């Protein structure tokens, strides 16, 4: 009896892997623990981390599952994979997003942008400009371009009229409010945009 | 109480801490699986009671991923060619 | 011995293709691809015994 | 046969089970898991070879969760500032 | 053997629920068995049902 249930170990260990591996498949991913993933490295010259990014954006189709053999204690199956990989050419991992709020004097001014993205990783900042992105895992993004801060650069100016009281309220994601308001019922400075935090409840 | 900060110009910046790949090209491949039982028996030292208990769970799991899957074959070649479809 | 459950099913059927293919006259196989019984000049170079 | 009602307007209703949710607002947070092994370790029985069992089991179950996490860091205050890159 | 068996069997246990907060991770999704999620329920004051959307 002892003799069987130390080999019934062996067998749930790989029924643990084999049901993770079958949700991956049915889930049109890559289950990297059954796939070497090693011999590609070597031929596209890429970095440590820039493989992760290959392995984690990749596509799987399965277009065939049969079984060769099917004898009682012997069994053999195949799967056939076929997948799709996107190659990055950059990675721009430190980024900040533009928000414009503007002034209003009634007139609302606000100023135009080209570029949407902040960069920081490097030394410097860069001005990026994305386009047709998509969002799945990390954004993908066919064409992004460096601009220039508004300065080499060109910026157009549109004002448009708006009636009172004209208030716009945006949460912050952190907790505080972006307020532009031409009135004040609250101890809130007029015609100029504020960061507002309470430390309860108030209207 | 509440606490203030004027912004200068009207502009402000999130976090935004998604990273932005900028893809080059798209690649395609190919593989095959080749799942087998015997490679794991001999690994282990299962004892010609307990490998029966193993190709049912085996048997089962990919009994389970097969009731879904179409089985149908990749395009390869060139729409018109007869050869490949004769063959 | 050529096809084994080692190989995919893609490449069993290119082996099997490629043989056919080369030990073929019309649509009669010649006698090398026979057991040593089943002709006089059989090689197994497709059938075993 | 055939089974009938007549629409008296032309307006017909749809089940559509769905809930709708109508966001307020949106928020973000950080947090750390601190995966440790000695916790499981006291609260079993381990006999100093089942928790080498143990390890070796989390050792590879984290290894394949970090081979596809590309370890970056979290954006939190301003772009301008220089004192936080210098740090 | 018996004293090393019966310790295998919580190794088993703890592989499964790791495998399954392995797999939400992936998906990005979020396992709330490993996580508290009961300080959030005080500081935001919300009903046993709203706190399930
Ligand atoms: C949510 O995020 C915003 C954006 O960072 C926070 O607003 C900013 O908070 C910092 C921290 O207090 C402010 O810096 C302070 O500026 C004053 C000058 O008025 C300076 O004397 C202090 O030493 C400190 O450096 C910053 O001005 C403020 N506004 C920005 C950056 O536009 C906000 O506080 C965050 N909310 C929460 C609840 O964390
Ligand atoms: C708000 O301002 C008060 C003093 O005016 C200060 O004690 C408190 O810490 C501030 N709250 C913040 C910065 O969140
Ligand atoms: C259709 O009408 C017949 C009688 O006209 C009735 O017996 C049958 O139950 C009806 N079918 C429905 C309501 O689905």
């Amino acid at each position: 009896d002892i003799s069987i249930m130390e080999g019934m170990f062996a067998v749930q260990h790989v029924h643990t892997h084999l049901n993770h591996l079958r949700t991956m498949l049915m889930e049109r991913r890559i289950d990297w623990t059954y796939m070497s993933s090693s011999w590609l490295q070597t031929q596209l010259q890429k970095s440590d981390d820039e493989m992760k990014v290959i392995k984690r954006t990749a596509r799987s189709l399965v277009y065939y599952v049969k079984q060769t053999y099917n004898s009682l204690t012997a069994t053999a199956w195949e799967i056939g994979l076929y997948y799709e990989l996107i190659i990055p050419r950059h990675i721009y991992l430190n980024n900040w997003q533009i928000v414009n709020i503007g002034h209003l004097i009634l007139t609302h001014v606000t100023l135009s942008h080209p570029y949407e993205i902040i960069n920081r990783e490097c030394s410097n900042t860069l001005y990026l400009h994305l386009e047709e992105c998509r969002r799945l895992d990390y954004v993908i993004c066919d064409v992004v371009k460096i601009v220039q801060p508004c300065g080499s650069s060109d910026c157009p100016v549109w004002a448009e009229p708006v009636k009172e009281p004209h208030v716009q309220i945006s949460p912050l994601k952190n907790g505080s409010y972006l307020v532009l308001a031409s009135s004040t019922d609250c101890q809130i400075p007029p015609y100029v945009p504020s960061v507002v935090t309470v430390n309860e409840t108030t209207q | 109480e509440v606490n203030m900060t004027s912004i200068p110009q009207g502009v402000f910046y999130q976090p935004h801490p998604e990273p932005i790949i900028h893809t080059e090209r798209v690649l395609g491949l190919s593989q095959v699986l080749m799942i087998n039982s015997e490679n794991v028996a001999n690994s282990a030292n299962l004892s010609q009671e307990t490998k029966a208990l193993l190709t049912e769970m085996v048997n089962e799991e990919m009994q389970g991923l097969s009731d879904v899957m179409i089985d149908f074959e990749i395009p390869l070649g060139d729409p018109r060619d007869q050869e490949q479809y004769i063959h | 011995k050529w096809y084994n459950l080692q190989n995919s099913i893609l490449q069993n059927e290119n082996e099997l293709t490629k043989r056919l293919s080369n030990l073929t006259i019309g649509n009669k196989l010649k006698n090398r691809a026979l057991p040593y019984e089943w002709a006089k000049g059989g090689l197994n170079r497709l059938f075993r015994n």
